[PDB]
């Protein structure tokens, strides 16, 4: 009946420290449609993060991108927070700049 | 272009 | 290379809470190029690409008009589900359609979809002849008789030979520069060690444009498929897609290991290793 998202956080361009980067989440695989999805900077949630228009893969399950403008830095952790019909509690994934 | 003519279920 | 036009039509139920909305997608190969919302401000068939804002003030007319119709008739569509399903009228759902033509290099019909879902679960599709109906069950065995009498699949082939490939064709045109050109992928191999005898090896592909590649490690030139961790396909945000393949490699035998890489920006495929 339902699908559970599946997550990706990555940058648009390799990792580079006082570089102006977009910061990627990339959710997928995904059935209904509702989701909710945050960008973290240190735990705390980025204002007018922009995302694609809902579209869906030859399964019918959803995929959106939600992205934000970021400048990384060796302390700056940065996550996707995402909360989906499927899940029990909101899933938090962190960014690793080497996946 | 889209398809002009939609059919009920 | 070969080419694809795609609309995605998602209809969502929303007891409650207003009226069920209406989203329609368009596609051509991994680029859109064309968007509607029932929730926006002003609903109307919206540009995603330079290259169809050409297009003359009559086809958005008309392109707007077949939304705001089908935002009526899909949700027309989704009340008719509830009674052959026999569900109330408490909770969500979704009817999907995914409909469209390919084209070969030569700009002529390789074949045509049309198919719809209901909760993400097939239920009516146009066989590739574009002429017979296939039902996933009774339910839409009822939709298939309904589609049978008013001769909706003749209506389906005279768009998808006629109408389908002609506008498919003047896009590829039109948005040349981009639609019919294919950025490789940008190839490297990482190393990170996991244990003092196990190491990860990652087989990058990044920037790269149509989505379509093929991305296996080979040891010893034997494919390690069910050994290989590979992601999804995903979009980096400028057109581009980036993609992934990794493996568990005992450590000393890196070089025994080979990352392969397909893709039609590529005159030959191509084959990496870990590089110290």
């Amino acid at each position: 009946i339902q699908r559970t998202p599946k997550i990706q956080v990555y940058s648009r361009h390799p990792a580079e420290n006082g570089k102006s980067n977009f910061l990627n989440c990339y959710v997928s695989g995904f059935h209904p449609s509702d989701i909710e999805v945050d960008l973290l900077k240190n735990g705390e949630r980025i204002e007018k993060v922009e995302h694609s228009d809902l579209s869906f893969s030859k399964d019918w399950s959803f995929y959106l991108l939600y992205y934000t403008e970021f400048t990384p830095t060796e302390k700056d952790e940065y996550a996707c927070r995402v909360n989906h019909v499927t899940l029990s509690q909101p899933k938090i994934v962190k960014w690793d700049r080497d996946m | 272009e889209e398809f002009g003519a939609a059919a009920s279920f | 290379g070969s080419h694809s036009m795609r609309y995605f039509y998602t209809a969502m139920s929303r007891p409650g809470r207003g009226e069920p909305r209406f989203i329609t997608v368009g596609y051509v190969d991994d680029t859109l190029f064309v968007r509607f919302d029932s929730d926006a401000t002003s609903p109307r068939k919206e540009p995603r690409a330079p290259w169809i804002e050409q297009e003359g003030p009559e086809y958005w007319d008309r392109e707007t008009q077949i939304s705001k119709t089908n935002t009526q008739t899909y949700r027309e569509n989704l009340r008719t589900a509830l009674r052959y399903y026999n569900q109330s009228e408490a909770g969500s759902h979704i009817i999907q359609r995914m409909y469209g033509c390919d084209v070969g290099p030569d700009g002529r019909l390789l074949r045509g979809y049309d198919q719809d879902a209901y909760d993400g679960k097939d239920y009516i599709a146009l066989n590739e002849d574009l002429s017979s109906w296939t039902a996933a069950d009774t339910a839409a065995q009822i939709t298939q008789r309904k589609w049978e009498a008013a001769r909706v699949a003749e209506q389906d082939r005279a768009y998808l030979e006629g109408l389908c490939v002609e506008s498919l064709r003047r896009y590829l045109e039109n948005g040349k520069e981009t639609l019919q050109r294919a950025d490789p992928p940008k190839t490297h191999v990482t190393h990170h060690p996991i244990s003092d005898h196990e190491v990860t090896l990652r087989c990058w592909a990044l920037g790269f444009y149509p989505a379509e590649i093929t991305l296996t490690w080979q040891r010893d030139g034997e494919d390690q498929t069910q050994d290989t961790e590979l992601v999804e396909t995903r979009p980096a945000g400028d057109r581009t897609f980036q993609k992934w393949a990794a493996v568990v490699v005992p450590s000393g035998e890196e070089q025994r290991y080979t990352c392969h890489v397909q893709h039609e920006g590529l005159p030959k495929p191509l084959t990496l290793r870990w590089e110290p």
